[PDB]
Parts: structure tokens; sequence; C-alpha cells
């Protein structure tokens, strides 16, 4: 069932053979890639000096 | 075409084209 | 920093994935970030360089497979729907995928409509009656 | 036959008028359109 | 007498969301459109809060600064002083020994002297001066909007729209119940209450809002 396009297509059919057409097979997605967590700057400061 | 006048994709709902484009019909 | 990268961010607790692309609406200095009908996060203030930023949902769409039949051949091509399939390939990591798909999701032989793009078909200038629609005036065929 | 030509051009001229200077002529076509367009917006807005 | 109605006054941003050419319906604390207003020509008793207050005046010059704002009059609840001198507004919120004759070389610090023990002086400095501040002190935040809008002849509240940017935001982490306004030739200030309204508001493609209808 994840080996070929066309096994994909047979499974979704549920059949051994398929008839000439277009077929919805699956859906695919883009996964993030990284984390981006941004904060603003620090104008505050105690008076350590 | 001018008098009829007419976009967003969210949450997995998709808006599939004509097969007859406007320029054939 | 990314940029025409999809990542998942994290604004002062807005949290969403997405396209940090270039944009250039103006806010007003009192204005956070922005929203659009529908109530979807649209725009996000830079905190520090103090910048606008549009952000755009990730790639999505569902795969199509046609084929001329099973007696006829073994031969298929795929349809990635509504979505710009020239850039998919190398970002993304691909790597639990078997080689086996991999023949078949890359090649030389890359067309791209307006329908989505189309991967193991090759485009002909000559017209004739088409058999499967694919849609916007394409069809396919097996010749 | 010239003056089934004449009315035939002077109504043809006049369609066009009639047409242009209507605000609901096509109320037939929007109305599918809008109805379309709220039926996708109360789907997404019952997602809060 | 001399009361007058306000000709849809008093619409500020409810939020710091940025939209452009949308109606959006929002139910908030909002002025009513074409309400009584309090107007006073010198006398300043006590007025309560009441949920909000709104404030718009004719400032020439700077007379009328005090914003001082009290919670119950009693010996539990602290009261804010809001006082704003021309060099320097401070907000300072801590209790002060309350003149039997309250009143208030132009600056007399004889108001109080015992300022301890009131921590957390947190100062948070940020014709024409139509003073249209409206303070809504709800859900612990002080958030304080004004506007200073010119017009042709100071005679009688303007005409048109204005929108009301959030200009200061305090964690006072207190309320106010009761507020009176102490002054420093007649001071033209109004008073206006704000209770739950729903509003339509319209956003030009500049992201301003330009009208609204209740
Ligand atoms: C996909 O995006 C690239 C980068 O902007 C662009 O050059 C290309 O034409 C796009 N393909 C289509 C038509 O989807
Ligand atoms: C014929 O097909 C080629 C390759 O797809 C294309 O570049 C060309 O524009 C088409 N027609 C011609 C000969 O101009
Ligand atoms: C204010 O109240 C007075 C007294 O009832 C009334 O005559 C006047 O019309 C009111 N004006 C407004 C709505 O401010
Ligand atoms: C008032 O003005 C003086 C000017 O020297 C300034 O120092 C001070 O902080 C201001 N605030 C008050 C009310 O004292």
């Amino acid at each position: 069932c994840a080996l070929d396009p066309l096994s994909e297509t047979k499974c979704t059919l549920k059949s051994f053979t398929v008839e000439k057409g277009i077929y919805q097979t699956s859906n695919f997605r883009v996964q993030p890639t990284e984390s981006i967590v941004r904060f603003p700057n620090i104008t505050n400061l105690c008076p350590f000096g | 075409f001018n008098k009829v006048t007419l976009a967003q994709k969210f949450n997995g709902l998709t808006v599939l084209p004509p097969l007859l484009t406007d320029e054939m019909i | 920093l990314v940029k025409n990268k999809c990542v998942n961010f994290n604004f002062n607790g807005l949290t969403g994935t997405g396209v940090l692309t270039e944009s250039n609406k103006k806010f007003l200095p009192f204005q956070q970030f922005g929203r659009d009908i529908a109530d979807t996060t649209d725009a996000v203030r830079d905190p520090q360089t103090l910048e606008i930023l549009d952000i755009t949902p990730c790639s999505f769409g569902g795969v199509s497979v046609i084929t001329p039949g099973t007696n006829t051949s073994n031969q298929v091509a795929v349809l990635y729907q509504d979505v710009n399939c020239t850039e998919v390939p190398v970002a993304i990591h691909a790597d639990q995928l078997t080689p086996t798909w991999r023949v078949y999701s890359t090649g030389s032989n890359v067309f791209q409509t307006r329908a989505g793009c189309l991967i193991g078909a090759e485009h002909v200038n000559n017209s004739y009656e088409c058999d499967i629609p694919i849609g916007a005036g394409i069809c396919a065929s097996y010749q | 036959q010239k003056l089934i030509a004449n009315q035939f051009n002077s109504a043809i001229g006049k369609i066009q008028d009639s047409l242009s200077s209507t605000p609901s002529a096509l109320g037939k076509l929007q109305d599918v359109v809008n109805q379309n367009a709220q039926a996708l917006n109360t789907l997404v807005k019952q997602l809060s | 007498p001399a009361y007058t109605n306000s000709f849809t006054r008093g619409v500020y941003y409810p939020d710091k969301v940025f939209r452009s050419s949308v109606l959006h319906s929002t139910q908030d604390l909002f002025l009513p459109f074409f309400s009584n207003v309090t107007w006073f020509h010198f006398d300043n008793p006590v007025l309560p809060f009441n949920d909000g207050v709104y404030f718009a005046s004719t400032e020439k010059s700077n007379i009328i600064r005090g914003w001082i704002f009290g919670t119950t009059l009693d010996s539990k609840t602290q009261s804010l002083l809001i006082v704003n001198n021309a060099t320097n507004v401070v907000i300072k919120v801590c209790e002060f020994q309350f003149c039997n004759d309250p009143f208030l070389m132009e600056s007399e610090f004889r108001v109080y002297s015992s300022a301890n023990n009131c921590t957390f002086e947190y100062v948070s400095q940020p014709f024409k001066n139509l003073r249209e501040f409206v303070f809504k002190n709800i859900d612990g935040y002080f958030k304080i909007y004004s506007k200073h809008t010119p017009i042709n002849l100071v005679r009688d509240l303007p005409q048109g729209f204005s929108a009301l940017e959030p200009l200061v935001d305090l964690p006072i982490g207190i309320n106010i119940t009761r507020f009176q306004t102490l002054l420093a030739g007649a001071a033209a200030y109004y008073v206006g209450y704000l209770q739950p309204r729903t509003f339509l508001l319209k956003y030009n493609e500049n992201g301003t809002i330009t009208d609204a209808v209740d």
C-alpha cells in the first residue's frame, strides 16, 4: 500500500485493476522546519553599576 | 463580465479550477 | 530569523505556522498585529526592528494519479493540486520516504500548469480531443 | 426589408443601454455567488 | 441647565488589532450617540465613577490638571493620585491625609508629607486642546485615551468623527468608584458615563476608524 503511486490507487479503489481516469489518492502537507520564538529588546535593567 | 465581479485558503478548504476556461466558452 | 521558509513562531504568545515574507501595509504606532475577515492572523510587526511581516499558510494540497489503465501500461503521472511544486522537493526533508517514491517524485520532466504541477508527463505542441480532464483547459493521454 | 433592418438595429442598440443602466438586471447570478460565499464563511466561523 | 448632547463623540479603539476596509461589530463600554452629558460652569463636587467615565474639555491654558481618584473614602482602600504638572506627569498611587478643607510660586507642596510606606511609585511617563480623555478603569488596568483636535470656533461641541487612540496603560491593580477633579474665567469641562453597548465600526484602508453607528 506504500510502494508505488499505482499501488496507492489500487488500495484506494479496493481493486486489483483500475480504469482510465484521474483518482485522488492522498494529501500532502509541508511540515515546519525550526522555531523562531522572538521577544523584544529589554529596555529596563537593574542599576547594578 | 464587468458588471459581475467576484479569495482565501485556510483550514483545509480548496477550490478547484473549472475544466472549460472562459476563453473556451 | 528565517524568511520564505515554513516555520512555527511565537510572538508574545501569538502561536502559528507560516511564511514570514516582507509586507507593505502601514500600521499605526499603538497597533501590534493585524487581522483579516474570519479572524485570522495576517501581519505581525517586528518587536525589535519595527517592521511589519506578512504571514502566509504553509503549502498543502491533494495528490491525484493519472493512469491510462492496468492492461494498457503501468506508467502513471502525479498531479499536485494547487501547489507550486517547482520548489518542494529540495527544501523539505524527504529522508523518511523511500527512494522508490523519490524516483517518481522528481526528474527532468516537471510541468507547471494552472491547476497545480504535473510530474511524469511531457508537454506537446499538438492539440487533440482530450481523454483525461486535468483542469484549466489541460488534458492528458497515453501516446 | 429596410424598415425591419432598422428596427432590429435600434433594438440591438438599446439592449446595451437597458442592461448597463439597471443595477439589478443580472441579480440571478450574484445571488448564487453571495449564497456560496456566505455558506463558506459560516463554515469557517464555526471553528471558534 | 445648559446641558449638551454629543454628536457621536467618545469612540476609541477597542483593541490593538489592525484591520483594513472591514466592518467590525463589537460589544464594549461606549458612550451612546445623542446622550446627556453634564456640563459644569467652578463648582467641582465628587462624582461617582460607575463603570467608566468620559471627560472632554476646552483647555486654552493649563488650569485643570489634578485627576485625583479615590475608591471608598475609608481607611481600607488606597486613593491613587494622578497629578500632572506641565514639566512631567507623575502617577503615584498611595494614601495620604485628606485635608479637612481640601483644595488644589505656582505649585504648593503642603498637601502631604507622609510619602513613606507607599512603594511602587511607577511613574509611567509615555483651543486645540479638546481634552477628550476617556477614563476607563476596569479589570485592574487603567487605560487613558486622548486626542488633540482643532476647531474653527470655541462655541460648542463639534460635529464629525474623531477616533480616540490609546495613550497610557497602567497596571495599578486597584479600582475607582468615586472620583473628584480639583482645579488649580469659566472652565468648561464635560462629564459622561459609559454603559455596555453594541457598536458597528468602519475602518478605512489606512486603518483609522472613519464612521460608526449605534
Ligand atoms: C513558483 O514560485 C517561483 C518563485 O517565485 C516562481 O518563479 C514560479 O513561476 C512559480 N510557479 C508557479 C507558476 O506556480
Ligand atoms: C513548442 O514546444 C516548445 C517546448 O515546450 C515550446 O518552447 C515552444 O514555444 C512551442 N512552440 C513553438 C515552436 O514556439
Ligand atoms: C439633556 O437633558 C435635558 C433635560 O431633560 C434635555 O432637555 C436635553 O434634550 C438632553 N440633551 C442631551 C441628550 O444631552
Ligand atoms: C513638577 O514640575 C517640577 C519642575 O521642577 C518637576 O521636578 C516635578 O517632577 C513635577 N511634578 C510634580 C507634580 O512635582
